[PDB]
């Protein structure tokens, strides 16, 4: 009874903005370290940062710095990740996971 | 509704003397050694209550000097306590209890430490535990009170490794049931699955504190004729426990950093306890305490013949390492030699009671109906407790009447 | 112009006992825990205040044994307290609070060091706070002082981010407020804006001191019948503040150095308190208190029916950890558990009130329209304290003729 939704596949014609959203990862009290996952047909997985509900602490790649913004709203809800400039290196399949809790190796929880 | 014994249990002028000689137990302070199903040696720790048994023998079945102090019919005989000396014959000291795997992460009392969150990042840590003496005396055995997982549960509905509902427990004391030590009154068994954020000793056990208010609160008042107490204890250190925050602290609470940091480091704090100081000055027991008003109603009445002298003292919890060779190489090596822990309790309890008549009216019959009936039925006018355990003092043919032949008798003569 | 209860107040025979029984609190030692608007989880901390009203039957219209002892014209009713005890039923501790980011930068105790002021030097620091005993009764809560941001400015005029101004406040002491600590009686939340200077549980909150002088100088003396007391503390270790000096050193008191150095250190000195050993010695409750003579003039009358009982009980402090299983690997990893923090308080108030006429002359009933006009209204010859907390301990239908019957009646028997 833990699966993660996320907002859905979308074409986008390059330089717009997207915003992906992801479900039930991210409570009151309840406090979990969600990071988001980028899956390039040739680069294989690609860690784009880390956020924690609830404290809303923020961490981020270089590579991905300026590229990818990370909110979390603490009711509900979350976790929302918008990237800019989208250009043709942005095509790819995006994961919301949140290992149990807190932590960055453990992935048990993908969207 | 409830009266005093002093109005329908007349007083006679008869006393006896009864010595349980010395008791000894020995054994290992930390677990019980099973070989290879029931165990070998024994649990003895200084920090276990000590609950007697005392069994008196019947008044009513007893060759007293002469029979004509009562009448068989509408008269019965009955104990009661009226002098006590719990003696101790060990030297004092403190002993040490650890746990080679204990939830500790890091001294929290000065400083440190970043961030070294992993796996298992148990230590092997030692500590004294709390200084506690108590005493007390009944008819019937005490009630301890301890925190355990309560029954789910309060609001609803779901799991899991969400923190247990707690529910104060009153229980019956048996002995060797574990006192209150730093970490206070719980079932460390349901409450700390981890089985290691409390040394090795308690963390398998659960510790239990005696519940004064509700003995006090009792109408007979059968289980606290009197009691003596004295704690204390100061904080040795501080540390967290590692794993992950159950609660975490509120956002309100905390500004957030940090660059680095970032994670909130661990805020479950707990620290360790120290008995301080033992000395003789403050010693409860080697001395007799006459019962002279009872707090109760109860002033003293053994009734059942029989009596429950709990008793704990952690000033003489000294633990002795013992070492024996299994080998002796030219040089000194470690692995020649096994250590072992042992633990030692040694005890003489002495009593003086007064022998009383109850003249058995139709009010009295029904008085003493009401209370505890098998009073009535034992007198000719199956066990309860048999599930409970009691360091049994057989005082049976241990009786006698000439009191200036022990010490207790002497002192008593001597004073009251 | 003000006259003690004595000239006015006429005292009777007849005595009630009155228990609120067992009273318990469960909590978190730190915070309340919110899920996800309102509290799931108190929190319940040693170290608050626990303000007792105590709602007492009105004895006007109390059922009385018999009407003749008063007039209904002319003579009116009210209850006096004379006998009191607090009884505590958990064993005796101390628990500890910390902060994962609190603003400590070296340990200035013994030396250290260099230089190494950055962004954030906040480090997770655990510790014990001083020992605190009080209990406190009267008519009307009691008041507390504590420093906190003051009323803007004395001198003018300008800002930002200078030392806040000082103002002694005095307030009504509310159940569940902070008592002091090793930091004064201060509003943290206005006066230290980075919730990191002191630990989490009192850096959001207010911790006050009772306004002992204040009281005691009352005219009526409604809120203090009588007070008890003991605080006691030491300086546990020495640390200075990270960030800048707002006031710095003057130029006359330090030689600059150093061809190095050259930046004077942090002069912000703070110490962590300990409160020491803990003792049932040093215990203030569990034994009854008689209000033989008050401090005040008002000598014992509970006016409106309704009695304050404070109590400051830091001597069972103990902070119990819990552990949850999420999880059981093959072997010992931390991301298995939850670790959680709980508090508890055992309480018992058992109160001995003495009945008591007042002949309502025209001078009595002027100097009653004076002081507490309700008093005459109540009496047929809107609460302001509902903007409050208080623990509410409902006395009506507990009140009981048979003192004997109960342990703080039994102690008033054979004593007084």
């Amino acid at each position: 009874e833990v699966q993660l939704q996320q907002s859905g596949a979308e074409v986008v014609r390059s330089g717009a903005s997207v915003k992906l959203s992801c479900t039930a990862s991210g409570f009151n009290i309840k406090d979990y370290a969600i990071h988001w996952v980028k899956q390039r047909p040739e680069k294989g997985l690609e860690w784009i940062g880390a956020i924690d509900p609830e404290y809303g602490d923020t961490e981020y790649v270089p590579k991905f710095q300026g590229k990818a913004t990370m909110t979390a709203d603490t009711s509900s809800n979350t976790a929302y990740l918008q990237l800019s400039s989208l250009t043709s290196e942005d095509t790819a399949v995006y994961y919301c996971n949140a290992g149990h809790d807190y932590d960055r190796g453990r992935f048990p929880y993908w969207g | 509704k409830v009266v005093a014994t002093d109005a329908y249990v007349t007083r006679t002028n008869i006393f006896y003397h009864a010595s349980s000689s010395r008791l000894l137990a020995v054994g290992h302070p930390y677990f019980s050694i099973k070989r290879a199903n029931k165990t070998v040696v024994p649990k003895v720790s200084g920090y276990q209550y000590r609950v007697f048994k005392v069994v008196l023998p019947d008044p009513n079945k007893f060759a007293l000097p002469d029979s004509s102090l009562f009448d068989p019919t509408t008269q019965r005989l009955v104990w009661a306590c009226t002098g006590l000396e719990v003696g101790r014959g060990q030297p004092l000291g403190v002993g040490v209890s650890g746990h080679p795997f204990l939830n500790k992460y890091d001294d929290v009392e000065n400083s440190g430490s970043g961030g070294n969150p992993g796996q298992d990042n148990r230590v092997n840590v030692g500590m004294d535990y709390k200084q506690t003496q108590l005493c007390m005396v009944g008819c019937a055995p005490p009630l301890g009170e301890h925190w355990g997982k309560g029954k789910q549960c309060t609001n609803t509905p779901v799991q899991a490794g969400d923190c247990p509902p707690l529910e104060l427990i009153t229980s019956v004391i048996q002995d060797g049931d574990m006192v209150d030590t730093g970490f206070g009154a719980m079932n460390f068994a349901d409450l700390q699955t981890n089985k290691s954020d409390v040394p090795i000793d308690i963390c398998g056990t659960t510790c239990k504190y005696p519940d004064y208010l509700q003995m006090a609160a009792d109408p007979y008042g059968d289980r606290l004729f009197f009691f003596l107490r004295k704690e204390q204890m100061f904080a040795r250190h501080f540390f967290n426990r590692a794993g992950e925050v159950g609660e975490p602290v509120p956002d309100t609470l905390i500004i957030k950093g940090s660059g680095n940091r970032t994670s909130v480091g661990s805020s479950i704090y707990v620290n360790t306890p120290s008995g301080s100081l033992v000395s003789s000055e403050a010693q409860l027991f080697n001395k007799p305490y006459w019962l002279q008003k009872a707090q109760g109603h109860n002033n003293g009445i053994c009734w059942g013949n029989q009596l429950f002298v709990t008793v704990v003292d952690t000033t003489r919890s000294t633990n002795m390492t013992l070492c024996a060779s299994v080998t002796t190489s030219s040089t000194y090596t470690n692995s020649d030699y096994k250590e072992y822990m042992r633990h030692v309790e040694e005890y003489d309890l002495q009593f003086i009671f007064q022998l009383c008549s109850i003249t058995l009216s139709a009010e009295v019959v029904a008085y003493i109906h009401t209370m505890n009936p098998s009073v009535l039925e034992d007198w000719n006018f199956p066990d309860p407790y048999k599930n409970l355990s009691f360091w049994e003092v057989n005082l049976k043919e241990k009786f006698s009447s000439e009191l200036d032949q022990y010490p207790l008798g002497r002192k008593f003569l001597l004073q009251s």
